[PDB]
């Protein structure tokens, strides 16, 4: 009865472990053992939130534990205490295994792989603590037992690519309880968080585990960007190591996503649009990814104001994401048509909005843009103009203050006209027919080096798991 | 975090904080290894005055910041070019790195030497912190 | 020396300050040991902590009047730690406030617009709403005005500006010197032609006299009081042509058609 | 609710028991859905998603406008105002 519903829990997790442990045995791989766990923590996510807080429990209970089986239920004890399911018959077995983790071997010790299994109760007290949505010291006593411990000795390849999935979890619960109620302990434990997600990739390096590397990246890219220390991330981008080969795909969305924050600050709008694009199109279309996708688009949408580019209206009108991004439509209109006035009332009604997104900053550089875009389209729209007439439209100044803008603004090349001053009028410089210049000659090369790249990597990528699958015996 | 009070002490023109700098950099080179390695040959000059006994500490730190580069081969050079404090973490549970790519790097030279005579252990193309 | 170099601040003399720096630096060491450096922050350590804060806080806001910008640069990075962590604990002070607006036109006079916004960031998390920008707008207004492209707007907040002689003066004449830089970067696709007369208006001269020495100095051809653009732009583009980029800088007829024959046949 | 063309990342990618996990602690990263947060947040419900035709609910196509202000008046003033000054002319 209630040892049978936590019997059947533990059933379904010993099989995923035991295939794992039968492949490390051959000999340890990376790839194979991933998708495996991957299904299996899925599982794990599923069964500690829908099932009670017991099941957990009885599985760390039933292995050997280092001490970990008392940690564990030290969480429970907090949140109405549990007892049940420890007597033996939960205890006084090891749970089917062949010989090489069995209830007979491990207890008599012919043989004992904790191994692998310790790293595996790790992966349930992180995914148990963000179920219950709670927070506070239980973080503290997660993050001071595990990390010695994987310290304290080298890991296998394997194991090492259990323990990569446990630090995301560690930095985002001590990053969520700063967001409930600021302290004043978070800051100077947030030195003690810093040091280690640095020196772990280090450790990685000489594992040469290529799954291991890539998530450690992604984590110091947010970790600066949280705490707004853009410096230290500057230098590091410029220096970084990241494989595309065994990563999966959640993982490259993110990286790409960082990069295009830390460009967007540096006035770097260009390599910012490339790589935020980049993001979007590997990540899923579900509400599971729905946050990734908001905070994806805001970043998307400002970065077209600070180009000039100016975003499509159809964008928001296509997505179901509207009142998400109403601040950015009302910027989106403001900045195309020229009004100051419509601009300054978009950042005062919304501020605060734009404040709790750390986006703010990016927003007021473009009460430049208006001024800028406004002079664009004064240029298109007369080829040459008085400077009076600018004034007027755009709520400006003097007319030596508008000479002014156009001579910076045209060092970016943002106007493409030249000032007259004993003329006294603003000449354009388009006049279309570069067809008849050797311009498009210098396109077409590009675009075919672009073929060439997706054809390369439709090469490697092709015959990889063809050969796996050949080799491989079905037969 | 930041290497920028790291930076100063350096900089500051007293001996006495320019020998700290050098232990400060050290303890945390792990941490701040993409920061430090852009001023690098700050320290590269602070080896070569010859006012510091922390010589041997300036030269330690470059290996730890080539290796978390990418450049092996660099990190050994300048590893056997700090003489002792090396031999202090050939059994740690944390940074073994270093002292590994030591090992590999003579099997190369090995090679290529004892073609031309079977003695190659009084050439000067082996270091002797490396034979050790 | 530790106490000493309080009361040298106190009085208004600079060279005082800078003299007697270098001993207290090696007593530096010893405060810094006490602290764990704030690993957990005690009321023994917050102490201890405002000795260290101390030392470095008057050593720099001291070097900018002395104009050794370097070795300002040098004080403020020290205080890093301190302002980071233990907020609302002994770590915001109204000196702080002063001392974060004069690093941010630093880095503005220095014309480092990468680490200016990048800088901003990090500040983003501590005061800005917490202490409001009193201060520290000025920095913030400057580097807007001259991104619309209004030197208007520039050269007047930075005139009123020198109306308080204090030591956010010493980063006012050099942001001054700045925008004449920045115009004479973009005067050479604006015009060909200007007269004299007109070369000094855009330049913020009141004096003739003074535009004609900064053309020497700047390197600007002034012949019979009308300047040729269109000389300097050759010399500029002259040294960019003579560089080693410069086979697929231009990108040769011959040279494209190779690349896509060795694709097909590999 | 789907990022641009709703189509065509509904046919790029779907749900794997594998990837179930990492795509939900993506969405706790930047922490919250970001869509429920807002109403509480603003402490009101739309009324300016009603601005345009188009705006509220995507059930015409885009026209490119976005005041939707009526140009007939306008224009109307217009021709009337210039026939006078040619009938003065």
């Amino acid at each position: 009865l209630h040892h049978s519903e936590k019997k059947y829990a533990e059933e379904d997790q010993v099989q995923e472990l035991l295939k794992v442990l039968n492949e490390i045995s051959k000999t340890t791989l990376t790839l194979d053992p991933r998708y495996i766990w991957r299904s299996l923590k899925d599982l794990s996510s599923l069964r500690n939130q829908e099932l009670l807080n017991a099941e957990t429990l009885c599985f760390t209970v039933n292995v050997l534990y280092p001490d970990s089986s008392s940690f564990k239920k030290n969480l429970l004890k907090f949140i109405t205490s549990n007892h049940k399911s420890s007597v033996p018959g939960s205890a006084e077995l090891r749970n089917s295994y062949p010989a090489s983790f069995y209830s007979v071997n491990t207890e008599k010790k012919t043989i004992e792989v904790t191994a692998e299994i310790n790293c595996f109760m790790h992966l349930l007290v992180q995914l148990f603590l963000w179920d219950s949505k709670e927070l506070e010291q239980l973080v503290e006593f997660n993050r001071k037992v595990v990390i010695p411990n994987l310290l304290c000795y080298y890991n296998l390849r394997s194991l090492n690519l259990i323990n990569a999935k446990l630090w995301f979890y560690i930095y985002l619960s001590h990053e969520t309880l700063a967001r409930s109620s600021e302290e004043i302990n978070s800051d100077n434990q947030n030195i003690i968080l810093r040091s280690t997600m640095m020196k772990f990739l280090k450790i990685a390096s000489l594992k040469h585990d290529n799954e291991t590397k890539a998530m450690l990246i992604n984590l110091i890219l947010r970790d600066f960007l949280n705490n707004g220390e853009v410096d230290s991330a500057s230098d590091f981008i410029s220096k970084l190591e990241y494989p595309h080969t065994d990563v999966s795909s959640s993982l490259e969305a993110r990286y790409f996503f960082y990069l295009s924050k830390i460009n967007a600050i540096q006035l770097d709008y260009s390599t910012a649009n490339e790589y935020i694009i980049a993001a979007i199109r590997k990540a899923p279309h579900n509400s599971k990814s729905l946050g990734f996708l908001q905070q994806s688009n805001k970043l998307h949408c400002c970065i077209q104001l600070l180009m000039g580019d100016i975003p499509e209206l159809s964008f928001f009108h296509q997505s179901n994401m509207q009142k998400s991004l109403l601040p950015y439509y009302h910027l989106t209109k403001a900045v195309k048509l020229g009004d100051l006035k419509k601009f300054t009332s978009t950042i005062t009604k919304y501020k605060q909005l734009l404040l709790k997104d750390d986006t703010y900053q990016l927003c007021v550089r473009l009460r430049s843009n208006v001024i800028k875009t406004g002079i664009r389209i004064i240029s298109l729209t007369y080829k040459k103009i008085s400077l009076r007439d600018i004034c007027l439209k755009l709520n400006l100044d003097s007319e030596q203050t508008v000479e002014y803008m156009v001579s910076r603004a045209i060092r970016d090349g943002v106007i493409e006209a030249k000032i007259n001053h004993e003329d006294g009028f603003i000449e354009t410089t388009e006049l279309l027919n570069i067809y008849d210049s050797e311009d498009p000659q210098q396109v077409f090369d590009e675009r075919i080096k672009f073929a060439n790249q997706l054809h390369d990597e439709y090469l490697v990528s092709m015959r990889y798991p063809e050969d796996k699958k050949t080799q491989q015996n079905e037969k | 975090t930041t290497a920028a009070p790291l930076l100063a002490l350096l900089r500051e023109n007293q001996d006495s904080v320019k020998t700290y700098a050098l232990e400060s950099i050290n303890n945390v080179v792990d941490q701040l290894w993409s920061e430090i390695s852009n001023e690098l040959p700050d320290i590269e000059a602070l080896y070569d005055d010859d006012t510091f006994s922390d010589r041997e500490m300036a030269a330690l730190i470059a290996s730890k910041v080539y290796y978390n580069l990418g450049e092996y081969e660099s990190a050994v050079k300048y590893a056997l070019a700090a003489k002792d404090r090396f031999d202090i973490d050939e059994k740690s549970q944390f940074v073994e790195t270093i002292v590994s790519k030591s090992i590999e790097m003579y099997v190369q030279e090995a090679s290529k030497q004892y073609t031309k005579d079977e003695q190659f252990y009084t050439k000067d193309i082996i270091d002797p912190k490396l034979t050790s | 020396l530790t106490k000493s170099l309080s009361i040298a601040f106190e009085n208004g003399d600079y060279a005082a300050c800078e003299k007697l720096l270098p001993p207290i630096k090696i007593e530096l060491i010893k405060n810094n040991l006490l602290i764990p450096d704030l690993s957990i922050q005690n009321d023994i350590y917050l102490n201890d902590l405002m000795i260290t804060k101390r030392i470095l806080e008057v050593g720099a806001l001291a070097s900018i009047q002395t104009f050794n910008f370097d070795s300002f640069e040098n004080y403020f990075n020290q205080l890093k730690p301190y302002y980071f962590s233990n907020n609302h604990k002994l770590s915001e002070s109204d000196k702080k406030s002063k001392l974060i607006s004069l690093y941010l036109l630093n880095l503005l006079s220095q014309n480092n617009t990468t680490k200016f916004h990048s800088e901003l960031q990090y500040l983003d998390k501590h005061i800005k709403n917490l202490e409001d920008d009193s201060l520290l707008s000025y920095p913030i207004k400057l580097d807007r005005w001259l991104m619309e492209g209004s030197y208007q707007k520039a050269w007047d907040l930075l005139q009123s500006g020198s109306q308080n002689i204090s030591e956010f003066d010493s980063f006012t004449d050099i942001l001054k010197s700045a925008i004449r830089d920045e115009i004479a970067k973009n005067t050479e696709l604006s015009y060909d032609f200007l007269p004299l007369s007109n070369i000094k208006a855009l330049l913020f001269f009141n004096n003739e006299k003074e535009t004609e020495k900064f053309a020497l100095e700047r390197n600007w051809p002034i012949v019979n009081s009308k300047v040729y653009f269109n000389n300097q732009s050759k010399e500029k583009a002259d040294y960019e042509d003579e560089m080693m980029h410069e086979e697929d800088q231009k990108t040769n007829i011959i040279e494209k058609a190779m690349d896509y024959a060795i694709s097909i046949e590999n | 609710m789907s990022t641009d063309v709703a189509a065509a990342q509904a046919q790029s990618k779907i749900d794997l028991t594998k990837k179930k996990n990492e795509e939900i602690n993506k969405k706790s990263l930047e922490e919250d859905d970001e869509f429920e947060d807002f109403p509480i947040d603003t402490w009101a419900n739309g009324e300016t998603i009603k601005s345009n035709a188009v705006t509220q609910t995507n059930i015409w196509e885009e026209n490119w406008d976005d005041v939707e202000v009526d140009d007939d008046f306008t224009n109307e003033l217009k021709a009337e105002l210039d026939r006078y000054k040619r009938e003065n002319q």
